[PDB]
């Protein structure tokens, strides 16, 4: 049993509790990021389950603020009370300084909030991933962040079930500085790649954020254009 | 393919298959084990009636033979229909996990059952283990007999035994393999009736024995 | 036993426990809810379990103001507490801001109060579902809300132990902007499909509400015209 | 062992441990009540148990104020806490608004301090169920309320060991709007169904409250005059 | 219909099936058990104070065969009452869960006495496990006793074995086994009566294993 | 393992742990106290032990004011630890309200105290039980009170090992309203009845009180003239 | 009446019956297992001293066949005596529960050591188990002996056997078997002492295993 | 060099190895199991039809020797292919450790249940053990069923026998052998799907049962 | 188990849970440091590990302020959490004294902070080495330091999986005073010596500082001279 407490490291220096908060989040639909020619954008699959359901409303793109977005991958739950701590974390940057310099140092509050809840005993680790995307005094920035805490920032990187095959094909075709229709293009053909084939890929969402402006959040037809 | 050899081996054995068993233990099996329970009752008496000489060490009494060959086909269609219970059990024993294994806790508990009445109540295998053979008769009954009848055949014929109670021994053997099935009949009666019972209690377990709702996961 | 605390990750990245609160559910009597035109329903079958109880007294439908009522379906002094704490809720936004721009932050804040109890070891989670309708700025609204602390808006939707059932036959007759009455038909019809054959359904709770109107709920012989 | 903790869930969503609570409640001696016309009364037998004891003393039937009475049957300690926490909350109430207007929200103040004890670990729940009658400016009221913080509203209703026995009887023999002498001849008969025949009842206790007046106690020779 | 064939096993193996036997058990059967008994108890008197000759060894006494049927008789018919109760128990064994199991331990609890007193009391089975044989002699008493007399029967008979020995043993099956019914049947009442006491104080929990009140849910 | 912890319940509604405590109980000397006219009294055995304790000292009967004594039987700290809560919560009320008008509210107070400590885990309950008798507003009063928190008054009782023999004695001889020095015969013959015969009850504690009087602790030779 | 049958059983097997048993086992019944161990160890001695010759192979010595049926009548009485204190503990086994079980323990603690006396002590089994027979002689030791004697008997007799061992060894027969019965004497009487204590240590448990004081409950 | 040394190992025995002989058990070996159920059944319905005469113990029937021999092959080519798929598994049980066992566990639950199969069902080992043989028959088929008959076929030629159940006893070693593979291939239908089932939901982890995300270390 | 809990000695006066986190550490790729003349430099490892990260982003050698910097191997969550404490606990040094006279006392402070991770249940430790390196008051410096708080300091050190190897080759081929270059070269030397033959060393980042000065960051071209 060096398996059932998240303040217990196996002989080998491992926190399996850690590892299984992340086998929650390959349980979540696949959902990438790529940064472009001035700019970076995210696609997400979303599960449609059911015409029942209000599809204009609960959807996995969050706006953090008007030059910030994330998408999240496993547990739901969790995945709102994370964007909510964004949004707060955000905002309290903005009101100390009067703006949000780096976009690292958000995601670090948020990945920090993440690691402490691996190492105090009374918690569970959060079972998410994010993808972070948005433009800065950098330039536009890309980065993720799992149930460990861990950051990453990248040119194009993949959350959720489908992750690997939309990574390798990544690895493969990804150039930088594509205008934004070929970057799209290639993320839908990214995110194909991952399905079982005789599966068809419904419409996603697609946000895109480009130097000198707000996020744009395309609408469905926008979107269809691509598939 | 893969999934399609998996898809092919459930195909063929569904739960109207198992379900196809169960209707029939419950209605024909029981009924036909009952007749056999009274066929070797009756035998029983004609035998406990009688006063055996040297004349019968030289005919094998028909009756006997009778009851036990009709025991003996019994056992094989319940051997034969319980095997297809158990197929469609171990062929949706799902992937190994060291979790989310309630259903798969039914399953195995089920088939333990289903292997109890095989190799201990119907006493299918060829050596039996260290938990000796609790079934009174087991399915290779008539051999059993004759065996043992034979022996006694033997020593009774030749110059033959002076023993008198050689002479009332293959009496009782002849007294005892009819009691043997009058008690092995009744003990198969509650286990068939057992299983019966956790089958239909248990079916949607056994075939389906994990179902997980990733409404908790977007 | 990755089964036994909240806590605790099995190697799949699931939460039993949360999943176990969730059976709780199902031991639940079936209620519904859905959207109509210019308004949205709830009906609640109550098991209805001696004459000696009074009936006019304790019943599943609760308005959480005049504009937003719940159904819950499980534990019953759960779902007690969070009724009241829905009402509370409801009372800070009014006194906030005025009114209640968007029900769906009422509901956000009951389920992050649920999703907490997913998460602090010491606590067991609520073993209660909600479904929330009312309207607001935005329109007719219909969420529900699980033990996980998971939300969903709907056209249509139930809770308890014939919420499959339900959910299946509205999958097939349920239609957009209906009338009242026609929706109020429907929803029997649904619920009917529930039951054991032979089997008859008692007098349920029904309340509506329309744009530019407070709720009303039905007295019982208003619902028996529907019986 | 999902059996060992009031904090998990058995895996069909069960908590046993506030189930076994409840078998404490079955091995106290048998209490009721009835509304009947213009009013509400209580009888509670007494398990007699010494000519050494107290009788005026030690007694089941409590005075909340004096429009509203409690019984109660379990734990004897258990139920002495939270007699006086029923005293100090309605008495809360009074000095906030100036009266209580309802006895429902009282009785539920006290199941939501037991429902407490059935969420966060480190307590066990309290071993009692209590039946609450009175006056409010509804009408008579009549409530139960077990270990799980569960509330009904009823006409008639039991609590103890002769649980079962007395209100099945009830079931068959309890009319509404009695007058009062009849209301308690059908209790007196109610209890006594519950005795192993040749057990005969001693003198219980026996409390009424009718519209407009304060609750008045019988004493033991108007008790007999039933017996 | 599923429900109906559980509720077809269940309607002809009812709490009242187990009840006549337990009530027979109380009042007939512990009387028979004390008849043979003292049967055997009196026929080990005989032999104790009988010399043995030549003679012995060429009749098969009938008062010990008479004893020995008696008893294999009584238990014959106390296996097929046990395993009554065990059917009555084994239908209503409910669907299978990791929890609310105190019934269903009961269940097993008390089937596990009535196996002990088939298998091990009784003798029952074809070969006894490696707990051994624990009871002084099985159901199969009859075929034992004739199977060691006649060997002896035989070396005595033929020239006929001089062992003075041998001669004394003969006596001493007969009277061993005449024994071996007083013990039997002493431990057999021991194990009838704890049944006895086990069933009646059990036997809610035995027919329903599961009572789960849903006030707590709406 | 339903017996290891103060919070869990036997599935039949037991506490164990509490239980447990009461056998602790058990272990210490008998004591009893009886009514009688117009007073109480209380008598203690006392296992005398060596000639080199000091006897004028430690002793079982504690005055918790002028006039209202108590004895305690098991664990000797626990009992001091409790006699001294008495003490302070007998003077906290008489500060507030300038005297203690009903000794039963004292008795509760540390019954209260010890129902506490049945039902937190992270302590034990206390392995004590108490006699108090005192003469107040209402008359004289005698209660005990076990580890359990559960309170009675009698007429006469008894705690410690000789319990049972002392009250069915008490439950043959005893009659109400005896003088003053046939009480005490009383109280000596019951407690002679409990001992091993064969063996002899050396000088016990008595101490009484009357109405309109404080208490008074017979000394040794007062105590032999009844030996 | 099912109180009523539980009453008549319990008023029948009382803890006199119990008691009664305990007092003969402390008194007369280890005195008479000290004789026979005397009586023994005697008849030791005059074999220890003999030299054999073919005149022993022809008489089955009667000193030696009254020592072992003097303790096989001995362990007889202790069997059935053993037996009552049984029916006595095991008639008040209560209803099976998950908890209260401190009685419950000690009934099957002391329900332990008297089935070790019986099957494994007394060797009074058909057939002993995997744990062997740790008992030097069993119940049917004079079976034992006069089976063991007759073969060398046999071979002695007949052209009989040349052996000289063989003639030695018919010695060491008698020998033994008077040895082993000093022995499973003192063994004997080893494990009924402990019985006695433990009886007396636990008799209150024994009869009443629970009592539930309710002043915490109204 | 040593991990030249483990990937040859691997090399040669290869998921596709393993997999090869899956996709056989799935189509060729349960047709060919099924067919020697036919010629089997076929066989015991001629027997059951005869009357057995001295003339039967002086040839050994061909059409069993045949259904016997052809079993035995089929026994020998599952055992063969089992060792295939055991070899695939057992050379990738990696590193031992105290965790991270998941996938070690999927590894030692399928080769236990493809042992059973080896060991229990197909009776390949030299000498069972206390688990008993639960097969109805074995691999050495023949064998078992030539040493049966000629012991039986010895008394009746020879003056031979005049048992008359020696001689039905003939009859039923022909009877019963023919039904035991009947029998016995109907189980190992069972146990081949089960292990179908079992592979090809987790072959994966057989062949890497750890993979492991260094992503949180830098 | 003397294995699972951070508060447990063996028997031989082990914390094999510190053991088991020092484990951790050994799963992060080499880094070194070795004081030369006049000055300290930092090299470390990367693993790289595809094109679509960002290089000039997340990497391992940290600035604690312009005189101080730090090299990490372990959890990489942890060490960014604990390189976050350096600068924080380096600035409160600063402000309270105006400067940091001894970089030994920052690297105290981050090692007491790590060693109560050791001591205190409820807690795991950090599984994380670090190497500091600076100059000060004293001159060059160079420490580690470990999950379990120890620190000592060093002329060259390595932490990672390459450690052993790295450090053997300094034992043979260190010397004290190099100029610059010739530090690197022996680095980057030491570093290759630890590889799998026939396995390239990637561009690594290297860091340096020389008294009076400021620390500066090679960039990959400066870099790749010496590879």
């Amino acid at each position: 049993a060096y398996d059932r407490a998240i303040t217990v490291f196996s002989p080998d220096g491992r926190l399996f509790q850690v590892e299984y908060a992340r086998e929650a989040v390959k349980k979540g639909s696949t959902a990438l990021g790529m940064k472009f020619a001035n700019g970076v954008l995210l696609i997400s699959d979303k599960k449609v389950r059911s015409r029942l359901i209000e599809q204009n409303s609960i959807e996995k793109i969050q706006l953090i603020d008007d030059y910030v977005a994330a998408v999240t991958s496993g547990l739901v739950a969790d995945a709102r009370v994370l964007v909510d701590f964004a949004r707060i974390s955000a905002q309290q940057e903005k009101v100390t300084y009067g703006s949000l310099v780096n976009i690292e140092n958000l995601v670090k509050r948020v990945a920090d909030q993440m690691q402490q809840y691996t190492q105090y005993g009374g918690v569970r680790p959060y079972g998410v991933s994010l993808i972070f995307a948005g433009i800065d005094q950098i330039g536009p920035r890309l980065f993720d962040c799992d149930p460990a805490g861990t950051i990453n920032e990248y040119k194009a990187t993949a959350i959720g079930s489908g992750k690997d095959a939309v990574v390798s094909f990544l690895e493969r075709e990804y150039k930088e500085n594509l205008p934004e229709k070929e970057a799209v293009t290639l993320g839908i053909k990214a995110l194909k790649s991952s399905l079982e084939e005789g599966e068809e890929l419904k419409a996603p969402e697609i946000a895109s954020i480009t130097v000198g402006n707000k996020y744009r959040i395309y609408d469905q037809e926008e979107v269809k254009k691509f598939l | 393919k893969r999934a399609a050899l998996i898809q092919n081996l459930r195909d063929s054995y569904t739960e109207t298959s198992s379900f196809a068993v169960i209707e029939e233990w419950a209605a024909g099996t029981l009924q036909e084990i009952e007749g056999i329970a009274k066929a070797a009752a009756e035998a029983h008496g004609v035998i406990r009636n009688s006063t055996y000489g040297r004349a019968q060490a030289e005919k094998s009494p028909e009756q006997l033979l009778g009851v036990l060959q009709r025991y003996q086909d019994l056992c094989h269609n319940v051997y034969c229909q319980a095997e297809t219970i158990r197929t469609v059990i171990a062929i949706r024993i799902p992937e190994h996990k060291e979790a989310d294994n309630l259903g798969v806790a039914v399953q195995h508990a089920v088939l333990k059952i289903i292997d109890e009445l095989e190799i201990k109540t119907l006493g299918s295998g060829e050596k039996s283990g260290s938990g000796g053979a609790p079934t009174p008769i087991g399915m290779y009954a008539l051999r059993e007999y004759l065996s043992a009848r034979s022996t006694v055949e033997d020593k009774l014929l030749g110059g033959g035994s002076q023993s008198p109670s050689l002479l009332l021994e293959l009496r009782q053997i002849d007294a005892d393999f009819m009691l043997k099935v009058e008690l092995a009949t009744t003990h198969l009666s509650t286990m068939v009736r057992a299983v019966i019972n956790a089958y239909l209690l248990n079916w949607k377990k056994l075939i389906q024995p994990r179902t997980g709702t990733d409404h908790m996961y977007s």
